[PDB]
């Protein structure tokens, strides 16, 4: 029987089978309830909705995601986005097969505990495995010597691993992510005097990051040259079919990742989170973690932010060093890729947990290969 | 906030 | 005229005059800055804060020690350390009085050089010394035979002085110290729930390691306690009031000073660098010093630190043999006591360097009785 | 068919065929292991590392040297260093050659046996023998008459040999050797702010000494010079890029062989113990000793060292000496190619323990030929 | 970190 | 170490 390879990443839920090359399912991570009281009953409305259902009815629902920089804050919402994820948007019984989640580090010993009681005893999954997001962005690239950032909308995390072994006590795990980068954006065109404030209008300054913030590859000369000429600002139509225009903010926007003081933390840049995570390793694994710089997830999409990764962490690493930003084609979904190969892998069948043996061993049975 | 303390 | 006694720990300063049984000042050592713009022009504020001020406004500044495993990572925030050390904490003029500082076995040259400089060109001292933290403590044990295990927030040390003659060949410096745990303090916290990330929570996390953790006599028994039972769960308030409830925590965090392997340094633990470090003495004066084992610095504090000490080293260590682990109440101190007792002991009125000599002899004049 | 000639060296295994000029095998006889757990289980990771293999991975393992000044310490780790040798290194079943040892001299009773054991036993050796290293050193250069000057990784040694034969009452060892030096180098080179700790640092210190340092002719002028003008110091870059500069200390680690006294040692030097040998020797036969110092093993390399024990060992000498010091090329594997030189040879096919003979009277055969 | 090279 | 009683 084929697995199922699932991650629940804070913006979206990639879901299909294995050993496909690209997802079945990409559905926004996303709850919904009306705002306001019914009228027209021959609708028979719904007590919610759910994914793109939510992108369909958006103006008329309060909005919620119940994953938040990695932890499911709300068990309920959750498990409706998987009653969805399997019954309506795979069509699969997911009681007749395996299923792979992936998780990000560093985060709470509950909730790898609450995922897999709701798996095995709501959706009776006859096995299951808790994979760490970042391993499978280095599966995904293929390579098996290198230091993987990943991220999306709730968390950044940098892992470095060699010749497959990892290196724990290594890993840095930065709150700032596409999620905060929204809020973010949101303040910004504030000062421009346009004002987004509902969770629907959330979505739609979602929507403009998606397609206008490059991470300008110097922030002096760039700011210089927006403050100078209006020839950068490019302007975007709203549903209600206004012109928005974006100037410094284009660049600004994504400029957190590398001064996220303009956020109010006190954290150091992806730039810096990086290089202090090579830096936490042994001197041998290093030369080579520094050819080895893997990106993955929704925000390392930006225009320019391998160049900008390069050009700033090649100005903290030694002179005479090698450093190479492997930014592959579809980022976007590297995990599920990953997760796609290693549910190919014979060996990987040893390695799953049983609901045979979840019913004998209790709930530590989850942590045994985990950060 | 999520967390169960500190955010 | 009385001499001062300044001991440059890696986390808090302890400084005084000579004769004196307790350091009258004890800024944590620690300077911050403003983490955002002043607005209030009347409240008359000031461009960066230390020690106790640094603490007080500590929730709006970014705290940096610029002291690291004992080496002066920041030579202008460690002389504003000074000036606040004399000028406002002791109220003395340094320029007035011989001065006696303190360093770690097997730092850097450069920095007593560095320090010497400070001292006669900033401070513009009389006569000046700089004793080797270890050995000031067995002077406050009162023993003239004894190996000390010297444990502060940055370094950690095992030199044995036999006879009063010291062995320098068989120091072992274990960088292994008080940050260090802080820092693994956060990352097992993480596990049940609580993030803790700004410089300020690094003081928090502190607190919360100086009150409710203590080292198992067994690890393997007391954690088997724990997943048998709530018994070790105890709880501290955060400055919201909000009580956070931490467990098999406290046994785990500092379980590091005898696994360090938990934090992913390769070197032995504390145990195992004391009794490597007697190993290297030559055979007759091991039973003299298995007999005078001293503990000291704040994290020699521990509750239960001296039971697993003496158990572990009895592990090491020959059958039929026996072992002291002298750790007396004030341990933490027992270093600005020793400071007090040289300065106070007539015959060492010779060793002070005049400030003609440091003029003639420039920096190599330090190298004058050092390791 | 060829016996196989194995050189046990304490830091480096050189070995081959009888009658190969030079050492096929030569490497680091370091057994490593994972100082992590491993992640990626579709790499195929194996339990322990040996030679170049550890030295290519190196900063994911521990790494264990199991002899130790010729003391073969952990034998699980040494035999695996013999597989190793066989049937991959020299792709060899080494039941089907006879096999040729070194060994150190006044090494223990059951070194010899357990070696004896384990090849007789593990590896089914057909014949054997164990020979005493500096035989096979004065061999190598050709002659039959004079003193060896041995000094590898683990052990320095003193024999004197005359028309053949040893002079078993007069030789010397001196366990001051190539870890010591590297060990003494890594204390120095702490003075400048290089720390280097783990296993894998050490390795590093070890490249560094193998081609930063030199044995001083001179040492107070020297000295004295490197306190005067920058010119004597240079500069060595890391596998992590950087750049370390060598100095005072280039020549202040070598110095040790001559002052052991600088690393604690109270043992006399190595022109001493050549001295102290000599005098050991008969009267009439000193001469004949003069004219055949022959060094050998990797630390008698330094540039400098002959020029120094000349220098040196004339001074302890009477005048009226032809004081000339044997130091050619090739004394780096001398005494494996002496190994090949002899076991080459008709009369020394008498020699070799047959299996069938060691099965027959137990260790009692190896017993008497140990000496 | 701290020192030069090395930590 | 490595000696019995002695390294
Ligand atoms: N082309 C793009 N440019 C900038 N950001 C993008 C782009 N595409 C996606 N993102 C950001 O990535 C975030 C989610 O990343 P991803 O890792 O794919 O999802 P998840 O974090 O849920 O796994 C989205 O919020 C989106 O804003
Ligand atoms: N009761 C305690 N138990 C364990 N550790 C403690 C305790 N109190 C303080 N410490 C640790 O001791 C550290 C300070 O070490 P100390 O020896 O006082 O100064 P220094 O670090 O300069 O040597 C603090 O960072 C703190 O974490
Ligand atoms: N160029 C060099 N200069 C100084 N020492 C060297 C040099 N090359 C090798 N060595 C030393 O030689 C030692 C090992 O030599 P060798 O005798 O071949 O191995 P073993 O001592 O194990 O038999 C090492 O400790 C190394 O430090
Ligand atoms: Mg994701
Ligand atoms: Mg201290
Ligand atoms: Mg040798």
């Amino acid at each position: 029987i084929a697995a199922l390879v699932v991650d629940n990443g804070s913006g979206m839920c990639k879901a299909g089978f294995a050993g496909d090359d690209a997802p079945r399912a990409v559905f926004p991570s996303i709850v919904g309830r009306p705002r306001h009281q019914g009228v027209m009953v021959g609708m028979g409305q719904k007590d919610s909705y759910v994914g793109d259902e939510a992108q369909s009815k958006r103006g008329i629902l309060t909005l919620k995601y119940p994953i938040e920089h990695g932890i499911v804050t709300n068990w309920d919402d959750m498990e409706k986005i998987w009653h969805h994820t399997f019954y309506n948007e795979l069509r699969v019984a997911p009681e007749e097969h395996p299923v792979l989640l992936t998780e990000a580090p560093l985060n709470p010993k509950a909730n790898r505990e609450k995922m897999t009681q709701i798996m095995f005893e709501t959706f009776n999954t006859p096995a299951m495995y808790v994979a760490i997001q970042a391993v499978l962005s280095l599966y995904a690239s293929g390579r098996t010597t290198g230091i993987v950032m990943d991220s999306g909308d709730g968390v950044t995390h940098t892992v470095p691993i060699y010749e497959g072994y990892a290196l724990p006590h290594a890993i840095l795990r930065l709150d700032l992510a596409g999620r905060d980068l929204t809020d973010y954006l949101m303040k910004i065109l504030t000062e421009r005097g346009y004002s987004f404030t509902t969770t629907a209008e959330r979505e739609i300054v979602r929507d403009i990051k998606e397609k206008l913030c490059y991470v300008a590859l110097d922030f002096e000369q760039e700011m210089a040259t927006a403050a100078s000429s209006s020839s950068l600002e490019k302007s975007y139509e709203l549903p209600d079919g206004q012109v928005i225009t974006i100037g410094n903010e284009r660049f600004r926007c994504p400029e957190a990742l590398f001064q996220p003081s303009f956020l109010g933390m006190e954290s150091c840049g992806i730039h810096e989170t990086t290089f202090n995570s090579i830096m936490k390793c042994d001197v041998d694994i290093r030369k080579d973690l520094y050819a080895n710089t893997v990106l993955s997830g929704g925000t390392t999409m930006y225009p320019g932010i391998a160049d900008r990764m390069q050009k700033e962490i090649t100005a903290l690493a030694p002179s005479t060093m090698k450093i190479k930003i492997i930014a592959p084609p579809e980022r976007k979904y590297s995990v599920w890729i990953g997760g796609s190969i290693l549910a190919s892998l014979s060996t990987f069948q040893q390695m799953w947990i049983s609901k045979q043996e979840y019913d004998e061993s209790g709930p530590s049975i989850v942590h045994r290969k985990c950060f | 906030p999520a967390w169960x303390a500190x955010c």
